[PDB]
């Protein structure tokens, strides 16, 4: 991955497809991990997205991949980043119920809509979809158009959302194009791109994907990803091991206090070692 | 809908 | 309310009860508002807490009351505050099913437990419970002990939580005391206080309360309150009106960009006026 | 339990 090249494509076209983002054992392990949640149906509750953190670090580590961080840093012009959201989801074929197309929309907004988005600099949002099955035109491909400003459409429509009806925005639907991709490919896109998910045309099978999005902390009304966990929880061990494996630049996206932060004292270094035995505290020592 | 938090007008939503 | 006096009681004892925080029409309107959600049962789904924002600003405005902000600013030593959570809840009597006591616990932790809490300065958390019914010993009073450090108990127990079992911490249960309060009283407490909810002993009726908690933005791994809303939503009008009514110091707790923030430009001032017609933009003009 | 988000070991939890 060439961070500057990918960030330039995001800026100009709104999206970039990275083939072979995962290969080898990393791909095999990620596929196995997501299949623990969404097994080969060969289901109602299994249509729901499952939020981070997952039961396997073969999924948890990917939204924080150093290559992804590098792209986002180049596009936004800041290193002060946060993971906004991450989840896994399966989209099932027609044998498992009616599958519908989403409306074209942007994802430029924070969840609360507290203030209107900006599509420039540190206010941009970057989305990723890591496909863990081969995606064809009959397995619910993502559709993309272009950045909203390039298309001359507003981020807030007259209907009061970031979605574009077919009756009001016909040209968007004529220009949309599907993204087909091999398993292990990563689609990156900016939140202000006009895009949608699509219906899974095929009868059997399901599309498997890991989703995430990242924002700059300067957009302070935006929430980072919310989850609840305590050391007593059965899933804590996996998360604890994730924190030990991550480098400081990656933990930063979870809101971890950075080197030099006032949080760090002899007592909090001690408590960090207690909660995450084996963690490297040297970057944080006062 | 098909998420885990808030509501999309049907059930819990992606956030 | 005397902010410095209340903050001193919070620092020394861990809690302070403010009688008559709401009086007059403000109290009557808040009671009516919460009763739209939890009517006089004279219910299963009605036992669930409902998160902010509410359908009435007679509830939404209270976690942001200037008097509450002043207390928290004095205790934490910073004005860079965020609302962590707010919700309303009814606790029903025994006629509506078995009511149980919570274990004593602290609420010193962020939801993700990402790093261990600090109970000093800007890392303190402040909780409020605004009681909207009269609370007696038979209507599920809050129980309090004292700050964890004062009691010599850890914020992380050997069980891996912030909760204190009766078998491991018997002295805490012998020292706990109920808080009785008239409707319109506000209980404030620090997150590191050992406390619990209790069973509603009475057969009929329910306790009504509005809950909120606030933290300092320096504790950057902590999440501010998460909600989803867009201008199309039926509840947007109420929230829009709330934003117009609030002063800058209050909007700050929602993550609103402060005066002088790089977010503010001619274009974003325009978009702010469009989304919140009538809002005073003068504090934010570049 | 008795909340709106995540899980307390029974159903959705207060957060
Ligand atoms: O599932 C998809 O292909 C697209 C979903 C979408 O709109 C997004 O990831 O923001
Ligand atoms: O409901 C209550 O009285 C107390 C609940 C509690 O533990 C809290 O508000 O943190
Ligand atoms: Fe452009
Ligand atoms: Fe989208
Ligand atoms: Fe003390
Ligand atoms: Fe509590």
């Amino acid at each position: 991955m060439d961070s500057k090249s990918i960030a330039a494509e995001l800026a100009t076209r709104g999206y970039a497809l990275v083939p072979d983002f995962l290969t080898g054992d990393a791909l095999t392990e990620a596929v196995a991990a997501i299949e623990t949640y969404f097994p080969d149906p060969e289901v109602a509750a299994l249509k729901h997205a499952v939020p981070f953190p997952f039961t396997s670090n073969a999924l948890n580590r990917h939204p924080l991949d150093l290559r992804v961080i590098s792209v986002v840093e180049e596009l936004l012009g800041t290193t002060d980043l946060r993971m906004t959201s991450s989840f896994i989801q399966a989209k099932y074929g027609t044998a498992y119920g009616e599958s519908k197309d989403q409306r074209l929309h942007n994802d430029a907004w924070a969840a609360s809509s507290l203030v209107h988005p900006r599509a420039d600099g540190v206010y941009q949002r970057v989305y990723g979809i890591l496909y863990l099955t081969d995606v064809t035109e009959d397995t619910a491909p993502t559709y993309v158009v272009d950045r909203a400003a390039h298309l001359g459409v507003p981020l807030l429509t007259p209907e009061g959302t970031g979605a574009y009806s077919k009756e009001a925005y016909p040209e968007l639907y004529e220009r949309e194009r599907p993204v087909v991709v091999s398993k292990g490919s990563l689609l990156l896109f900016v939140g202000d791109i006009v895009h949608r998910g699509s219906a899974y045309h095929g009868h059997l099978g399901r599309r498997l994907a890991l989703f995430f999005n990242i924002h700059g902390a300067q957009a302070r009304w935006t929430d980072k990803h919310l989850w609840s966990l305590r050391p007593a929880h059965p899933d804590w061990g996996t998360f604890r091991d994730l924190m030990i494996e991550l480098e400081p630049r990656q933990r930063h996206l979870l809101g971890f206090p950075p080197p030099g932060d006032d949080y760090w004292t002899e007592e909090t270094i001690k408590h960090l070692s207690e909660m995450y035995p084996g963690i490297d505290v040297e970057p944080y020592l006062p | 809908w098909y998420g885990w938090a808030s509501n999309d007008g049907e059930g819990v939503a992606i956030i």
